[PDB]
């Protein structure tokens, strides 16, 4: 018989990391197994079309991640901007809109996200830097023939595309999701999507106060807790330093003898004669072929991850930011009102606002009561006890009521129902008709 | 033609020397060689006006055949992401 | 074989955990503190989360609960009878172990050379026919751990999809109340009760 | 203008089976190909870090 | 869009009017209110 009820509420907003997109690699195969030799060459060619394979499965890998990052980001028909008054019933945004006295245009909270992850290859034209540095330092420093291509998708038009996202949820909620941008007072699409969770408009209009200082705190808190923990970007940085790591492995094993005298291609073909330099040189091409072909595989499989993680961060776009899932734990922890995008470098991190009920207290409860011999029900809600008197109160937050015939239905008489008390359900219609004549 | 990598003074140089390996040279002339982020776009005329993306380079960089003033050629231009809607937000 | 982090008991704690929040408090507790509510009101929510009246649940209370445990009780016959049910989680072991049992047989395989035995090899020929034959041994054997762990990877991602859609069942079907068809079973539903396997 | 309606209903109990997890291995990359031999190990130097 | 009028049917009560911000003055309907009037004379 005893049932517990929230009290009080807290809004939360919690951070989920997801990958978009992984670097764009391109292998120049005659460079990386025959680099600057005819005769290599034109012992490869006896191989066929293996290279034309691998140049297309990572011209494949390359249009992936940009299909990925389209898919991610442009879901949105139209740049939708802010109103210049920024006022929207208290909230402050400034944390997660774009900052415009900086370059790129971007939030205080992604400025933190990009200063966060370490870049290894941030693909650009790099043959002019050369040489005068201590040493050359990579990862093949392009001279064994592999690279890193740009993104379609500039980090500035990325963060153009949440920009658009984050004024078309602000100014006019899940509207422009489903076709044409309607605008609506900020309190108005809270108190919608509160209805969401199953919690009346009233109980935030009443506290909207304490609603936006508890909003505004825990976005405070969200730039605190990235600003302060270095590891909270893992998933990215992991991303990253993987395929760091393949290019790494990839170059370092051209070092590598695989059984010939030597790892160096000219020393074969200076002290050897033609007809031995091609046994050595066919080493060393299966020792190439082997480190290519494990590379390109590592680089398909990992391909195939961040594809899922894409596909599931668009469909969390698509569920959480354009609209309101009621889907437990896929939009944060607790039940889900409303989600913020944010761009980071390959991949985005979601900021989640949910509604969790606090400072919980215990009623006795009963299914049904008992009045002129009918069972009545709630039609939305729980019946409490205070100990004294029975009320019918909301399932997320203590509200109590008189229990009316204009909030209970009946059904059955109360013999059928285990739990049934006896309390008096009052009717309005009567007092006043009784009242209007006797 | 995008000569991935490089400058475009470097290409410029090695082609003025004769010392690149493709035997086919694209006609260059002013305002035809344009500096992208990949690398040197030789062959296509950059404009202000953006427009979707048709042909991707890359680097926000796209590329496009289209007529211009009076005359078909193949431009490059900045891509654009949509058109603006300004939401008429009020209390 | 490396152990696993969390031992069957810890995972027996974790699905106790859950039915016991799920039973005394029904979606709360994936939300918030868990509240406690009467198992019977538990249910009349979810009756109308799906579109039913409370008093469908109350008026014919003792007939649900003698259908519930009469399908619990067709569960543990239907598992206990039917061997193949549970053959998912017996392919997981069933493939791992022939993966492992070819990669040892492939220590038998000549690969072309004369002898598979590489001591056979260094006492019979001098150290240059032994070291070509050795050679290409080890070319065999790299490539045979090239296959096994390239098909690890291949059977990894599949777990892993097959994981994210459990963890997405938790969430959706044991912590809350699923509007999406055919998601958390077939029908309408209303509730759903983890249990611990090995490997799943 | 002809409609079905549920006169009675049936409570339904099913099962869904997923995996969670495989058995974690790992494998000593120089014994499996050189177990045991100097000379075997000393040539498996020569393919590098795979 | 389907305007209705605004009665104590279409809406619930809950709290005064000092709380909600941007509240605003409009007459709501009674139906019962208007009934019972008719019955009386
Ligand atoms: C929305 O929230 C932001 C903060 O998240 C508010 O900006 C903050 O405004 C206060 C008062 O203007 C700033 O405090 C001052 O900072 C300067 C820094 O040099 C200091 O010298 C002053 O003594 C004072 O402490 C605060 O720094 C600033 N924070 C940021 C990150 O800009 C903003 O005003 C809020 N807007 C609304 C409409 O609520
Ligand atoms: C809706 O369907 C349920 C069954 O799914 C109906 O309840 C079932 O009613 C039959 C006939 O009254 C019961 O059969 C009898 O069971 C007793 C058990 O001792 C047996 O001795 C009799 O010979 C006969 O087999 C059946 O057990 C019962 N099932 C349950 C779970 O209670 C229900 O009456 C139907 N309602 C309507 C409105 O049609
Ligand atoms: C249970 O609730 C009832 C009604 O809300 C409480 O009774 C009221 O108490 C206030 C003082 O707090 C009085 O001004 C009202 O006149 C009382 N109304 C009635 C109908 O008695 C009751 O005290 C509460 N009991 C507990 C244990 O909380
Ligand atoms: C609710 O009130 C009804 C009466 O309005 C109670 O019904 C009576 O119960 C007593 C025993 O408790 C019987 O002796 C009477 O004959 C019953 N009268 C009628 C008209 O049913 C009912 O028991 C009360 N329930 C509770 C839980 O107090
Ligand atoms: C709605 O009507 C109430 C009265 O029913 C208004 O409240 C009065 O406002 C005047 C403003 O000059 C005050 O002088 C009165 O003392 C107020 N009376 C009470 C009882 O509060 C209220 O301002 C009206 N609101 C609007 C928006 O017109
Ligand atoms: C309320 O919960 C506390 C939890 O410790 C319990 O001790 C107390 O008895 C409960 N009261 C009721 C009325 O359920
Ligand atoms: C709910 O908690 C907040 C925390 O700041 C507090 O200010 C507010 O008064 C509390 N409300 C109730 C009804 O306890
Ligand atoms: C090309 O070289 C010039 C030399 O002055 C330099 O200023 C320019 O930035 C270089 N371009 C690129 C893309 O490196
Ligand atoms: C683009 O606009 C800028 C504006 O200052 C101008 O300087 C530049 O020459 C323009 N580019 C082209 C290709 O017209
Ligand atoms: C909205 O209300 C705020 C209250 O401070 C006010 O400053 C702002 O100008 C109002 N905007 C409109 C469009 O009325």
């Amino acid at each position: 018989n005893s049932i517990a009820i929230p009290t009080n509420f807290t809004i939360s907003v919690t951070t989920e990391i997801l990958p978009v997109s992984m670097t764009k690699t391109s292998v120049d195969c005659t460079m990386y197994i025959c680099g600057d030799s005819t005769e290599c060459s034109n012992l490869l060619l006896q191989y066929g079309s293996f290279c034309t394979q691998l140049k297309r499965a990572l011209t494949g890998i390359a249009v992936e991640q940009d299909k990925n990052t389209q898919e991610v980001f442009a879901q949105v028909k139209q740049i939708y901007k802010t109103p210049p008054i920024k006022y929207f019933g208290g909230f402050n945004f400034s944390q997660i809109l774009p900052d415009p006295s900086k370059p790129s245009k971007r939030s205080p909270i992604e400025d933190l996200l990009f200063n966060k992850v370490t870049l290894a290859d941030a693909g650009f034209i790099k043959q002019y830097g050369d040489c005068l540095g201590d040493i050359a330092a990579r990862c093949a420093q392009k001279f064994n023939g592999l690279t890193v291509l740009p993104p379609l998708l500039t980090d500035e038009m990325i963060a153009q595309y949440t920009s658009a996202l984050l004024a078309g949820t602000i100014t006019s909620g899940w509207t422009f999701g489903a076709g044409p941008a309607l605008q609506i007072p900020f309190p108005m699409q809270m108190a919608y999507r509160f209805n969401g969770i199953g919690v009346t408009q009233n109980v935030l209009y009443e506290n909207q106060k304490l609603i936006a200082n508890q909003f505004n705190s825990a976005i405070g808190k969200i730039q605190d807790s990235l600003f302060s923990t270095p590891s909270a970007l893992g998933k990215l940085q992991d991303v990253v330093n993987h395929n760091a790591q393949a290019l790494n492995t990839l170059v370092k094993q051209l070092s590598s003898k695989f059984g010939a005298i030597s790892s160096v291609l000219n020393d074969i073909l200076s002290r050897l004669d033609p007809p031995e330099a091609e046994v050595q040189i066919d080493r060393l091409i299966t020792g190439r072929l082997q480190s290519l072909q494990t590379y390109v595989t590592q680089q398909l499989i990992r391909a195939a991850e961040i594809r899922a993680s894409a596909n599931l961060a668009a469909t969390k776009m698509s569920e959480c930011v354009l609209g309101q899932s009621k889907r437990v734990d896929f939009c944060g922890k607790g039940y889900h009102l409303m989600s913020f995008p944010q761009s980071a470098p390959h991949g985005v991190v979601f900021l989640h606002v949910t509604y969790v009920p606090a400072q919980e207290k215990n009623f006795t409860t009963a299914p049904a009561i008992c009045h002129d011999g009918k069972a009545h029900f709630p039609r939305e809600g729980v019946f409490v006890s205070n100990g004294t008197h029975w009320f019918l109160t909301q399932r997320n937050f203590y509200e109590p009521q008189i229990i009316t015939t204009d909030n209970t239905f009946v059904s059955g008489n109360c013999d059928v129902v285990i739990g049934i008390v006896n309390n008096t359900v009052y009717d309005p219609l009567q007092l006043e008709l009784d009242s209007f004549k006797e | 033609v995008l000569y991935q990598g490089v400058n475009c003074t470097e290409v410029s140089v090695a082609i003025h020397a004769d010392q690149l390996t493709p035997t086919w040279r694209v006609y260059s002339t002013g305002s035809n060689v344009f500096q992208t982020r990949a690398g040197c776009l030789i062959g296509a005329e950059y404009v202000n006006n953006s427009y979707e993306c048709d042909i991707p380079i890359g680097a926000g960089i796209c590329a496009s055949y289209q007529t211009q003033t009076k005359s078909q050629s193949i431009i490059a231009y900045t891509m654009s992401l949509g058109a603006e809607n300004s939401v008429a937000y009020s209390n």
